[PDB]
């Protein structure tokens, strides 16, 4: 096994170093350490191979080294686009056994804060006719990625029947998430309103729908 | 260099699937090629390799069950996967090289393999609707497996469209939403139809959205 810290972070223009530890049977024993950069939804990209060599097109600010049983990847002049999951790999000396470390998620600090946009939809007529009801709360364009969603019936908190996604970055490099509240048709029709409230960096947004 | 994979899908445990990797810009019959897989939310795992002269190697967890091969005249690499287990669920990548002396510079786009006895279930599509502007949408409910894609007006409407990542419900089915904001004056003047494509069930659902 190759051991990588799960997370790393640096601010723009600075340097960061990610480590990958193994044994004399792989990192310490050969010069066959590679480093891969992976963005969500994309295949990995080769950054470094044979400990310190760079493929064509890979910028000079990525550099690889190793000392003993630990290999290191250094990114200097950090840029926002360096935000990615970085995997180290090594050959183990037998039967083409190539092992990957667990990956280190590198966050680059300093992206501007951005408040969430929220759209809330009531259940459709056709869904109510199927004896079901779903409220749909869509949350987009926020940064950083941590949000808190609270559902309310009238003014009272509702925690049962809630499913909320883990926020993920969209093409605009800001986060989106959604929350779904399942109700019976009777609950929907019998309350004055339902609300979806989103809390983010000490600020709150809320939308309300009614039958 | 291009590597285009196909063949993934949902298969029951104990079943078989053959993955393909179509190559151009080099000759598969004279090169090293590997398969590498990535389980949902996890890291990379090497699977298999074929050398330029035809020698093959496998990770211990797939030996005797998986077979790597190539068709010289079709310039294509294959992975035959038999006796599949839930543990084999992953995105499978083909990559040129063997991971150490020839690192993975070129990768395929990945193909999704889901190993489960759960039924394929096509989505139920419900409208999301209310001068000014109007947010219109479609709720794509209770489908399996991934993926679903959403177009609007058979792809002619793209500006302002946002399709959200799916939520995994406790039932084990997925739901997602797609939304677009339009001038309220254009409702009843123009037609908005969401096209919900679910290739795993060979079904497309076209739902007209109108208040």
């Amino acid at each position: 096994a190759l051991t990588q810290p799960p997370s790393g972070s640096g601010s723009p223009g600075q340097s960061v170093t990610i480590s990958c530890t193994g044994t004399s049977s792989d990192v310490g024993g050969y010069k066959y350490v590679s480093w891969y950069q992976q963005h969500p939804g994309k295949a990995p990209k080769l950054m470094i191979y044979e400990v310190s060599k760079r493929p064509s097109g890979v910028p000079d600010r990525f550099s690889g080294s190793k000392s003993g049983n630990t290999a290191s990847l250094t990114v200097s002049g950090l840029q926002a686009e360096d935000e990615a999951d970085y995997y180290c790999s090594s050959y183990e000396g037998s039967n083409n056994f190539v092992v990957f470390g667990g990956g280190t998620k590198l966050t680059v600090l300093g992206q501007p804060k951005a408040a969430p946009s929220v759209t809330l939809f009531p259940p459709s007529s056709e869904e109510l006719q199927a004896n079901k009801a779903t409220l749909v709360c869509l949350i987009s364009d926020f940064y950083p990625g941590a949000v808190t969603v609270a559902w309310k019936a009238d003014s009272s908190p509702v925690k049962a029947g809630v499913e909320t996604t883990t926020p993920s970055k969209q093409s605009n490099n800001k986060y989106a998430a959604s929350s779904y509240l399942s109700l019976t048709p009777e609950q929907w029709k019998s309350h004055r309103s339902y609300s979806c409230q989103v809390t983010h960096e000490g600020s709150t947004v809320e939308k309300t729908v009614a039958p | 260099v291009q590597l285009v994979e196909s063949g993934g899908g949902l298969i029951q445990p104990g079943g078989s699937l053959r993955l393909s990797c179509a190559a151009s810009g080099f000759t598969v019959s004279s090169n090293y090629m590997s398969w590498v897989r990535q389980a949902p939310g996890k890291g990379l795992e090497w699977v298999s390799v074929i050398y330029s002269g035809g020698s093959t190697y496998y990770a211990d967890s797939v030996k005797g069950r998986f077979t790597i091969s190539r068709d010289n005249s079709k310039n294509t690499l294959y992975l035959q996967m038999n006796s599949l287990r839930a543990e084999d669920t992953a995105v499978y990548y083909c990559a040129r090289g063997e991971g150490w002396e020839l690192p993975y510079d070129y990768w395929g786009q990945g193909t999704l393999v889901t190993v489960s006895s759960a039924s394929t279930k096509g989505p139920s599509v419900f409208p999301l609707a209310p001068g000014g502007t109007a947010a219109l949408g479609c709720l794509v409910k209770d489908y399996f497996p991934e993926p679903v894609t959403v177009s609007w007006n058979s792809g002619a409407l793209t500006s302002g469209v946002h399709t959200f990542p799916a939520v995994l419900q406790s039932s084990g089915l997925y739901s997602l939403s797609s939304v677009v904001t339009v001038p309220s004056s254009s409702l009843g003047t123009q037609t908005y139809i969401c096209n919900v494509n679910h290739k795993p069930s060979n079904t497309k659902v076209d739902k007209r959205v109108e208040p």
